[PDB]
């Protein structure tokens, strides 16, 4: 439906896929990263039940569907079900497809190999893209924020990747791979949720508690206070109604859930925090970076979002930091939505226009090719 | 009849004891058998 | 009877209950977990006739009864029915009021928090117990099973709950709670019974379909050749008597029940099946920590003793798990009676003499004590 000669982003995770094309300033729609498929046997006739659900139509017909989500901590697998997902958001929804646009697609910086290389094979081999560039995370999440240089806090749905940038460049032994996300969350969630007495055990029940996190949880400035409130008073609970006529409340469940990125060890996650990760990629950089990696720490992807945390991962760094210099956090609007914000701005800049490899080199060179022409 | 519940019964419990002796030899024998194919296979790698 | 005050021991699940003192090696007492009501006016004289029925008592009587279970999914909801049960239990077949002598009662790792503490509070609140304990269940099953390492499959009647514990520690990331368990297997059987010509809708019907399933039914190691078999021939088919003298026969209904936990969507659940519930027990676990559990699976609680339940699941879990890796399942004759068998062993540790909530601290506290006192 559009007819403007640009190029298409998409930023593809664990849970949600961000989608549109280049050079707007928001994704068109976001799509769930799901190929849903029944779980039941039709008896009646008239029933409609397909065979399979692609994006929201997996997640709308969720209660009676197994949910399958093909990348699994930032890297696709089910190569076969993330083409369904992206005719999907392309074709049908997007109203614009790759045979007619060169497209971008994004990943981690130490994200597996595998990745961009079927990235970029399917948008040439099933899609007919007439050019492909697969992106930098930490990139676009800087060009997104204003910056050419800072920290990049991109939590995902299955990754948080704590990667500096400086002038431009990366700084890649600063990068702090972390192994909890926005679907980790959730899933500790759907466990302490389970210890009030509302048990959590399905993935139509996971999505139903990751809709309760997004409109309940938050970090808190202050945990230990807000938890020995919320932990003592049904004061410091907020009320939110299932799907099937309960209403559950959350008391300090609200924000210890939110609190494992601080503490990892409520997962059984070894690690030292989010806050710290942010800490030490700014501390492994040199020392005349690192006091423009202070003054600039950014936020992209979700978990963002949560209430406290703008303000609390300023303190938690500046509580470690040297006095006098000034450690600010970046965290607009675009929270959540600017990786995809930012792969728009690199796919439309004039001075990446020689960074796309074209469907005349990747056919002569196979997919290998994006090591020489992507990074 | 008259005693064959007792004769089936001591005849259950005798085969329950034994069973149990020979049960519990069945794990100590499996559970060394198994501490020692991994021995065996530990010395095998090596 | 006793001549010091050992702890009296309760494994109180949402199917069966069992009791004795701690000491013991077995329960002395076996109860279901039902309070029975009548539908129904007796007519006849010397029927006895009750307006409510306890434990054995309502199982006596059910053929009017309706029977009703005060434990849903793991957790106590109907206190005054519990109150009714350990009353019989304690004071009728145990014989000791539970005012001289402490009380350890058991309770899943994300059992609502709900139930340990109404099992607390009525046992100091209704029985006067001088001190109070509740115990994890994959503690107990170890401690019975004579382990610290392995993978605690304690397939209740209620809830699967599937915990890897490693020298002693929980591995709480690894815990897939599953809903899915004996009660659904009880239901089941009922349902496909019905379709062989043999209907049991009512409570009293249900207890005897328990019944037929404990002593006729099994998994089998190879679902679909048995199955075959069974649909093909007489000579897998067995025969149980009805309480009214009719006799009913199993086929590869005899299979397809139990084969329920291997298929849950059998039941309607989402879940991949025990095999794999236990498998992702066992993976998502440390490198260092995989060879012990898988060499170490431990099973307790009932569904344990199906005739062919260990081997397939050995079998299930080789075939997912890596070579050379020694699988094994350890499946003693305390089946089904393993944790009340762990209460006792922990309830006389010296090591655990410590761990007991004294009739002093619980008053002060009041019935959330429960929370720091015990795990």
């Amino acid at each position: 439906d559009e007819d403007e000669t640009t190029a298409l982003v998409c930023d593809n995770g664990s849970g949600l896929v961000k989608a549109g094309f280049a050079g707007d300033d928001a994704p068109r729609a976001v799509f769930p990263s799901i190929v849903g498929r029944p779980r039941h046997q039709g008896v009646m006739v008239g029933m409609g039940q397909k065979d399979s659900y692609v994006g929201d139509e997996a997640q709308s017909k969720r209660g009676i569907l197994t949910l399958k989500y093909p990348i699994e901590h930032g890297i696709i697998t089910n190569w076969d079900d993330m083409e369904k997902i992206w005719h999907h958001t392309f074709y049908n929804e997007l109203r614009v497809a790759p045979e007619e646009h060169p497209t971008l697609l994004t990943e981690a910086p130490l994200n597996p190999k595998a990745n961009r290389e079927k990235m970029t094979q399917i948008m040439f081999e099933t899609f007919n893209v007439p050019a492909m560039y697969v992106a930098i995370q930490a990139v676009l999440s800087l060009y997104a924020s204003g910056r050419t240089t800072g920290i990049v806090l991109d939590s995902g749905d299955g990754v948080t990747h704590n990667v500096p940038i400086y002038e431009g460049y990366a700084l890649p032994h600063a990068i702090m791979r972390l192994d909890l996300a926005g679907r980790d969350l959730t899933d500790y969630l759907m466990k302490i949720l389970t210890e009030r007495g509302y048990s959590f055990v399905t993935t139509a029940e996971r999505e139903i508690v990751r809709d309760i996190k997004e409109k309940l949880c938050y970090v808190a400035l202050d945990f230990e206070n807000e938890m020995a409130t919320a932990a003592s008073s049904s004061s410091l609970e907020k009320s939110y109604e299932l799907p099937d006529g309960q209403v559950i409340t959350i008391g300090n469940e609200r924000f210890r859930c939110p609190e494992t990125l601080f503490q990892p060890s409520f997962i059984g996650m070894e690690s030292a925090g989010i806050h710290e990760t942010t800490y030490n990629s700014i501390m492994k950089c040199d020392i005349d970076i690192r006091k423009d990696l202070y003054a600039n720490n950014v936020m992209s992807g979700g978990t963002t979002m949560y209430p406290g945390i703008a303000d609390r991962m300023q303190k938690e760094i500046t509580a470690l930091a040297p006095s006098t210099m000034k450690i600010k956090i970046i965290a607009p609007p675009e929270r959540k939505y600017s990786v995809w914000i930012g792969g728009s701005i690199l796919a439309s800049l004039s001075t990446f226009q020689q960074m796309w490899i074209t469907k005349q080199e990747y056919d002569e060179a196979g997919p290998s090719i994006v090591h020489r022409k992507c990074f | 009849l008259k005693l064959d519940k007792e004769n089936a019964l001591d005849r259950a419990e005798q085969a329950e004891a034994d069973k149990k002796a020979a049960e519990d030899r069945s794990k100590q024998l499996e559970d060394e058998l198994v501490s020692l194919q991994k021995k065996l296979k530990g010395t095998e790698d090596e």
